[PDB]
């Protein structure tokens, strides 16, 4: 069947300056084929992390990906006043491509 | 401007406008059923990978009217070994491709063009390679044409030498003798060795109309740069290009693979995709696994064509529904397609499969899961199989049903004990209900434990075999007993029971002192036959203990006979005092050939010849519907009454112990 | 040689059991009958099956195939006989054929060349190729023919596969388009054309001088022979 | 880099009508990159619905959207199209155009097209 991505927690109330870590777990084992996206309010989602870990030219050094297999984590060292948005993880090893439910990073 | 991966222009003559900007056509080009009614000219096009096809284009007089600058037809993929097909082109007068230089692969098919001239005026031996396999028939006869080049050069066709030209105004461009295999500019200055066709400038990589090896960044490279890969058969693309290519949409369509420095559609034979849908192929040991994915969640195998879709699959992402009412050799034909299926993600339903006496065709199937199960949580569900004698559950096989139950009903020839032995390996002992497996309507006609029929004596001839077995008293005194002899030609012993078996029914003899036997009529000399007898116990009192009798498969070979004459004796002389001679093994050897025995006798020089006065003659001699098979058979039958027992001119005799040559 | 398929009784009681047949030949009578499979939990008492009558259903008609092997000859000037074979897949009742013949122009140039300089003046009177020719027959389905420089003449042949064309110019080439229609071709459209080229017989004695030769003395020791031109030559003088 | 994707304007259509969304490429080789389509509604959130290969024209759809969506391309105009027939109140969402990546990652995203079914 398909691959479902469960992102926990669904919402994180954070103050600018706190270090936070997001989690995106998968039903089947994805090994390395997971990607991350940031979507601010009234914008389009932009790519953050290619293939679970390796970052993208342009995104700040605060964003870092981890995990391999079935459990993946996205870390943010010191959240800034701009990083407040909604974050997704993208499945990418088996058709169809599926996304996570989304984790909202709102202001505490 | 690359256009592709395939242009198919038809019907609408205005649809030809898709070639306004194309300089290279990646893939074939089809111009069909066009009815021209201003003209269209495409000097941009120069190269066409794969083939070019033209069919029933009305109004077009010459190919130069469309593609005057066409130089190279690569023929990477051919239209049935043809790189150019011009068929039923009306109003066409000549192949106006006066800039065509090299056709790299394939032949030409020019057919049914009643007005096509300038065919013999083209030296196709210098534009293509396989001139022998070209097909030029049905065009305008050269006697009624009138080919006249304007007024150029000329060369040799067969033993003839005549002028060469493409049309009435342009001639056939050729290269000077000094360039050899290289190409030349219009001004006859040699083109860079990696070039092909013409040149914008002599001896320059970036001034080539077409590269002969590969192309990248405007350069004719022999091989692709290290970070690029061969795409199609003329250009090099990077890795990010083939990560965006998608094959034709299918049930299991995916992206392209990078392998051996080439970017192809699927991994080649003997290779499987590394990881999870990655871009690279990894060598797979022995048989490479092919997981088969289908849109229909429950694949129904109700015919012989439906099983062909599961050919070579190792794992099935779906459900199997077997429903085989008819079929003779399907027991061995299904084993060709499904014999490699090992894992089924869903359930398996054997419904109304009257042709199946067993499930042995599902070899290697060792895992059944239960992702989806029939109503009532069933992963194995057989129903109404009036001839299912046994399952594929031999004690050698392996099986594991992860989740689900098993339901058995209305299978009369299946022994109820066989399905209890299934849940041992299956691992579902006690998981089913009380009605899932019932002795009613299941095993009603099953004859489980049987007796053993013992052969007593066999006698062989060259065509007859007498065999007798022991008298068999049935288990019940009131049963009527009869026998059935199964015999068939078996070259070797691995034989499956009943199928092209020959059967004859012999009765138990009335006298109790004589034992039942059978005489076989006309058999081939020295031929191994598989024979086994089976008892027919018609029980007046049904069931209690249904008990049949079956014998072991006895292999009897008939006697040997006189061999046939050797076939097609041919002889030649490579040197004086030597004679080579070869032949073929006889039609009916009737045994082991062992050796051949050849004899050669000197023949006398012809009578007379010495007598005639050859100074008076003018010529002195020198020396160096169809039932004829039945005719020659009559003369082979004559050669049986005369044999040869081995030991004016004398015969010399030698034995050839192995080969058919001496 | 019966084809069998098992369809189950639908779960919803308001919908009735049916079956869809996949790939059948156009305009072909099929014998169909359904049979019930009653697996009785309680055996015998009254073994009772259900059987239907043999229903004969014929599929629709489609565009016919092109006529097969068009051959043509000329037994006389201004006449052209032409025979063919019925198409491979008629897909209905053949009804009639529709043939067309177009005059072909005498070859371009030919008038241009000075044939007193030439040495030869022209005159005129393992094996999967079946799969190869099949590909070109599949192409002729996207284009049909709806019936009603040189003009086309059109005639209907109502029965046979032979016809003779009348009123033709002697020793002239002709394009012979032959189509095959059927009873439903008035809405489906008549089939494509399998064409052939044929030239008529030469008009006997039509390419000789029709009058006497006259001569007139001219300067030097010269003679000017004058003669009339043949009005209707065989093709061209 | 000068890569950008421009999608069609917002649409407010009645139920049962067909609609298609445009997406024009710019600043990059349009024939070298595939184009993905993503449906973002209030429920189900981001739903990948299909990808089209600009080179050959072939597509791969999500089975949840095969009978509903249709992805086409225009090589000359450098524009892809996402057709949606028999629109329902469920399909009322914002659809996104994604390219400049591959069949695995969606690097660049269009501004999105708002489809509202009244
Ligand atoms: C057209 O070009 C091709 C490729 O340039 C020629 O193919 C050659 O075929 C011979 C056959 O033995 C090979 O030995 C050569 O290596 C091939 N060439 C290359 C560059 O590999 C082909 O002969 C050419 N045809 C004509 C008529 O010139
Ligand atoms: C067919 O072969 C069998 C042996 O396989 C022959 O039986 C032999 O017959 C010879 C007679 O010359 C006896 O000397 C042998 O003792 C026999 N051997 C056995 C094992 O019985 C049989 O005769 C052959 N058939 C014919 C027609 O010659
Ligand atoms: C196949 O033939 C049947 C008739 O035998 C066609 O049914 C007719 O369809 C036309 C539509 O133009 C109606 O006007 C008629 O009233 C129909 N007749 C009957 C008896 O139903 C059917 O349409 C044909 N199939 C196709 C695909 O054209
Ligand atoms: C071809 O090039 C012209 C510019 O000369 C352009 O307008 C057109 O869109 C291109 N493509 C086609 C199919 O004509
Ligand atoms: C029997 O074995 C031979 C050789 O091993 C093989 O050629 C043949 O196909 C086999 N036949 C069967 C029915 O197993
Ligand atoms: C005939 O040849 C076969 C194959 O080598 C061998 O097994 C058999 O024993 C031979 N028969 C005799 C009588 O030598
Ligand atoms: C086709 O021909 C047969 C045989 O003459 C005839 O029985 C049938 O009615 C014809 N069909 C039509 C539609 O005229």
């Amino acid at each position: 069947g398909d691959i479902v991505l469960t992102q926990s927690p669904a919402t994180l109330s954070v103050t600018p300056g706190d270090s936070v870590s997001l989690s995106c777990r998968a039903s089947q084992t994805i090994s390395n084929n997971l990607h991350w996206y940031q979507q601010k309010s009234h914008e389009s989602p932009r790519l953050l992390i290619k293939y679970a870990s390796q970052s993208i030219s342009g995104i700040p050094s605060r964003f870092s990906g981890s995990g391999s297999g079935t459990d993946f984590t996205l870390s943010i060292n010191s959240v800034e006043t701009e990083d407040f948005g909604m974050y997704f993880c993208q499945q990418s090893n088996s058709w169809p491509r599926t996304f996570g439910a989304g984790t909202k990073l709102e202001l505490k | 401007e690359i256009c592709g991966p395939g242009i198919d222009i038809r019907n609408d003559y205005q649809q030809l406008k898709r070639l306004e900007n194309c300089t290279v056509i990646e893939g074939y080009l089809h111009i069909l059923l066009i009815s021209k009614a201003r003209s269209y000219r495409f000097p941009k096009l120069t190269v066409i990978t794969e083939y070019l096809l033209l069919f029933r284009v009305a109004g077009l007089e010459s190919l130069g009217d469309l593609f005057p600058n066409l130089t190279v037809i690569r023929g990477w993929k051919l239209f049935y070994n043809y790189a150019l097909v011009i068929f039923e082109m009306t109003n066409l007068k000549d192949i106006g491709l006066y800039n065509l230089r090299n056709i790299t692969r394939g032949a030409i098919r020019i057919e049914k063009n009643a007005d096509l001239c300038y065919l013999s005026t083209v030296d196709w031996s210098l534009i293509l390679d396989a001139v022998s396999n070209n097909y030029i028939v049905g065009n305008k006869p050269p006697k009624e044409c009138g080919d006249l080049c304007p007024g150029c050069e000329k060369t040799t066709i067969n033993n003839e030498y005549n002028y060469r030209c493409w049309t009435t105004n342009r001639c056939q461009k050729m290269c000077p003798s000094t360039c050899g295999k290289r190409a030349c500019t219009e001004n006859n200055e040699c083109c860079h060795p990696e070039c092909l066709g013409s040149c914008s400038a002599p001896d320059n990589d970036t001034a080539c109309v077409a590269c002969r090896h590969y192309y990248y960044a405007g350069v004719c490279v022999p091989a692709c740069p290290p970070n690029t890969y061969r795409f199609e058969g003329w250009r090099c693309v990077d890795r990010d290009f083939c990560a965006n290519i998608l094959s034709a949409e299918s049930s299991d369509s995916e992206g392209f693979v990078i392998h051996d420095g080439e970017c192809m559609q699927e991994c080649p034979s003997g290779f499987i995709r590394n990881g999870s849908q990655s871009m690279y192929c990894i060598p797979c040991e022995g048989p490479c696994p092919k997981v088969c994915e289908e849109e229909k969640k429950t694949k129904t195998i109700d015919s012989v064509t439906s099983a062909q879709m599961l050919q070579g699959c190792t794992i099935f992402k779906g459900n199997l529904l077997i429903n085989i009412r008819r079929g003779n050799n399907i027991a061995s034909e299904l084993e060709n397609f499904m014999g490699l299926i090992e894992v089924v993600t869903g359930y398996v339903k054997i419904r109304h499969s009257h042709a199946l006496v067993s499930l042995s065709f599902l070899k290697n199937l060792r895992l059944i899961l239960g992702e989806e199960q029939l109503e009532g949580n069933y992963s194995f569900y057989v129903l109404d199989n009036q001839n299912l004698q046994q399952l594929w559950d031999w004690d050698h096989r392996n099986l594991t049903i992860k989740a689900g139950k098993m339901y058995f009903a209305f299978n009369p020839k299946l022994c109820v004990s066989e399905i209890y032995r299934m849940e041992e390996v299956t691992g579902t002992k006690g998981r089913q209900s009380k009605g899932d497996i019932n002795t009613r309507n299941n095993g009603e006609r099953a004859s489980c434990e049987s007796d053993v029929l013992h052969f007593t004596s066999t006698t062989t001839s060259k065509n007859r075999i007498i065999i007798t077995w022991h008298r068999y008293r049935p288990p019940d005194y009131r049963d009527l007993i009869s026998f059935t002899v199964y015999y068939k030609e078996a070259p070797f012993k691995n034989v499956t029971e009943y199928n092209s078996w020959n059967m004859v029914d012999v009765d138990l003899p009335p006298n109790k002192d004589v034992e039942p036997g059978i005489l076989l009529h006309g058999l081939k000399p020295w031929t191994q036959y598989a024979v086994y007898v089976k008892a027919v116990t018609l029980t007046m009192v049904e069931n209690d203990h249904i008990r049949g009798a079956k014998s072991e498969i006895l292999y009897i070979r008939t006697n040997a006979s006189v061999p046939s004459i050797p076939l097609d004796v041919l002889s030649a002389s490579n040197s004086s005092s030597q004679l080579i001679v070869k032949w073929n093994p006889p039609s009916l050897p009737n045994g082991n050939l062992s050796y051949y025995i050849v004899r050669w006798q000197r023949q006398p020089q012809d009578g007379y010849l010495y007598r005639h006065n050859y100074c008076s003659k003018d010529k002195i001699p020198i020396r160096k519907e169809k039932e004829e098979a039945e005719y020659r058979k009559v003369f082979e039958n004559f050669l049986h009454n005369s044999i040869f027992v081995p030991r004016e001119y004398p015969f010399f005799e030698s034995r050839v112990d192995n080969k058919e040559r001496t | 040689s019966w084809n069998m398929v098992d369809v189950d009784l639908p779960p919803n009681k308001d919908v009735e059991p049916g079956i869809l047949l996949h790939g059948l030949k156009p305009w072909t009578q099929y014998a169909v009958y359904v049979k019930a499979v009653t697996l009785t939990m309680v055996e015998n008492d009254h073994i009772r099956g259900a059987k239907s009558e043999i229903l004969y259903i014929r599929t629709n008609a489609s565009v016919p195939s092109i006529p097969l092997d068009v051959l043509s000859a000329s037994n006389s000037s201004s006449q052209l006989i032409v025979k063919w074979n019925p198409p491979s897949l008629p897909n209905g009742n053949l009804s009639y054929y529709i043939v067309r013949w177009q005059r072909q122009p005498q070859d371009g140039y030919l008038y241009r060349h000075n044939y007193c300089s030439k040495d030869k003046i022209p005159i005129r009177k393992e094996k999967e190729e079946a799969e190869y020719r099949k590909v070109f027959e599949n192409f002729l389905h996207n284009s049909i023919f709806v019936p009603r420089e040189y003009p086309f003449f059109e005639s209907r042949v109502d029965n046979k596969e032979r016809t003779v064309i009348s009123n033709l110019r002697p020793f002239t080439l002709y394009r012979i388009d032959i189509h095959s229609c059927n009873h439903e071709a008035e809405k489906l459209g008549c089939s494509a054309s399998n064409f052939v080229f044929a030239r008529t017989m030469p008009a006997e004695g039509a390419d000789d001088i029709p009058g006497p030769v006259t001569w007139e003395p001219r300067p030097e020791n010269s003679i000017f022979l004058k003669w009339p031109e043949p009005e209707n030559p065989n093709g061209l003088i | 880099t000068q890569v950008q994707l421009q999608q069609s304007g917002p649409d407010v259509v009645r139920p049962g009508v067909s609609v298609k969304i445009s997406c024009k490429g710019s600043g990059y080789t349009f024939t070298d990159y595939a184009i993905h389509w993503v449906k973002q509604s209030h429920a189900k959130s981001l739903e990948w619905i299909g990808v089209i290969s600009t080179y050959n024209g072939n597509t791969k759809y999500n089975q949840k959207f095969k009978g509903k969506a249709a992805i086409t391309v225009d090589k000359s105009s450098s524009t892809a199209y996402l057709e949606l027939a028999r629109l329902t109140s469920e399909d009322s969402a914002i659809y996104y155009c994604a390219s400049y990546g591959d069949l695995y990652v969606m690097d660049y995203w269009g501004q999105g097209t708002s489809v509202t079914v009244s």
